[PDB]
RNA sequence: CUCCGGGGAGGCGGCAAAUAUCCUUUGAUCCGGAGAUGUCUGAAUGGGGGAACCCACCUACUUUAAGGUAGGUAUUGCAACAUGAAUACAUAGUGUUGCAAGGCGAACGAGGGGAAGUGAAACAUCUCAGUACCCUUAGGAAAAGAAAUCAAUUGAGAUUCC
RNA sequence: UUUAGUUGCUGGGUAUAGACCCGAAACCAGGCGAUCUAUCCAUGAGCAGGUUGAAGGUUGGGUAACACUAACUGGAGGACCGAACCCACUGUCGUUGAAAAGCCAGGGGAUGACUUGUGGAUAGGGGUGAAAGGCUAAUCAAGCCUGGUGAUAGCUGGUUCU
RNA sequence: UUCUAACUCUGUCCCGUGAUCCGGGACGAGGACCGUGUCUGGUGGGUAGUUUGACUGGGGCGGUCUCCUCCUAAAGAGUAA
């Protein structure tokens, strides 16, 4: 049957990534946690 | 407010009178067209010392 | 570009409605703001403020030139 | 990588031994200070974009082929200058130059908005509490501050903290 | 008129705090989701084969002219039978399955209110719904994540040497 | 009743300008109305927070809930359904 992931990379990125985030203020505000935190990879 | 007037005025007065006016009435007509000014002080005397002689010559 | 008066500088304030049984619900007060159009002789021009009815008063009470130069010396484009 | 100072026999960073070529008393490795170089993304600022990519223009020098070197080309605010409508003076608009700003980061400060769980042995006034949270913006601290203040024997004498 | 207090240290009790420990269904604030699914928008693609024979047209009959009529053409339809494709009416099996919704044998639609690819829009007391309180990432009479938060529990359990 | 000068136009033309936004100008149609701010009466399950008792031969329905007199009450007092 058909599951829930149906992944498209230009979707992926247009929709999590790293200019998608930096667009907006919750966006920017989520990259600053995740570097707090010291994360290894900011997005997608 | 209160006004003095550049020129005639068929019921307010004529020529220098100062008379109390209707916010709306001195606000919107009489002061953007020229007829009359505020009466502060300041605009009394200029209007007195030196230029009452030069609106009473000009009839028309 | 906001509820703000340009001569005086009101904005929107906030408060309380109070019922009979005293319940209390946020509200705000707003200015009575609206635009109007100043015949101006130095420029030969009309200026267009927003601004309340207290304002008007000012400018009745004290001219519209000192105003205006009040205005530009704060810093407004007027 | 360079210079200056220290030091005086070993050294070629670690996982990680071996090995090779080797460097060094003409002073190495090492330690401290000052300089040189410093790709691409990112406020990213020549335009665009799915970050680390795609596409440009203008100068000066250089090449004879289809290029190379360096510099410049964002926006907004302020100032000077130039240009310039409806419209005659003007203003709006437009451009050049010069200056400044933007972003990030622990807590503390100031300001703009602002709950409910809970307690009241139910619950609406009240409480929780101007707390949690969101937004703007400083400084090494901030804020406040030199009485249109208190006191009540006619006395005290700015603000802040215990 | 009752005539020994007070300040330390240790211990029993009480009060304010999470107050002996573990346990809700909930409520509030700020963020993350339409790669599943619901509806819509733009641009593309798909539907073997066989039947039936509507309107209209031509010719001949028939009328004072109509009207009427026969034959031939013609190819309509949320038309018919039936593969692909889309569904899901019955039964057996499976139920620590091959599978967190299937297989097998039969079944329905199959040129349309049809099926489908790519890219977009609508976000939580909101969305969407040919309407079942259905669907909104295996979650829906109010999604998920992080905070208020160690919410409260007159209830249940547990509570360690002589 | 009339007027225009505040104010309105999701009406026409011109300029910024290469532009169905916007701003300025010229007209036209309205006009002290409409509309907005403060205060105030009405309406208001659209939305929100909550309440809606106990006893009881299970609960609900019915009955009862405070006071006085007699019996049950076992010759002091008190004694339940
Ligand atoms: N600290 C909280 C105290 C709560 C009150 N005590 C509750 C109360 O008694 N409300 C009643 C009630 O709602 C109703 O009358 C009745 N009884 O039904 C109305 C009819 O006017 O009158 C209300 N009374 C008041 N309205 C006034 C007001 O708001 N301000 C000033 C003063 O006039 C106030 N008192």
């Amino acid at each position: 049957m058909k599951r829930t992931f149906q992944p498209s990379e230009l979707k992926r990125k247009r929709v999590h990534g790293f200019r998608a985030r930096m667009a907006t203020k919750a966006g920017r505000q989520v990259l600053a946690r995740r570097r707090a935190k010291g994360r290894h990879s900011l997005t997608v | 407010m209160d006004v003095i007037l550049l020129q005639r005025i068929k019921n307010l007065g004529k020529l220098g009178d100062k008379v109390s006016v209707k916010a709306g009435y001195g606000r919107n007509f009489l002061i953007p067209q020229g007829k009359a000014v505020a009466a502060t002080e300041a605009n009394t005397a200029a209007f007195e010392a030196r230029r009452a002689e030069l609106e009473k010559q000009e009839a028309e | 570009m906001s509820k703000v008066c340009q001569v005086t500088g009101k904005r929107p304030v906030v408060g309380n409605n109070v019922s009979h049984a005293n319940n209390k619900t946020k509200r705000r007060f707003e200015p009575n703001l609206h635009h109007h159009r100043f015949w101006l002789e130095s420029e030969k021009r009309f200026v267009r403020l927003r601004l309340t009815t207290k304002g008007m008063r000012i400018i009745d009470k004290l001219g519209i030139e000192k105003v205006v130069a009040d205005l530009r010396a704060q810093g407004q484009k007027i």
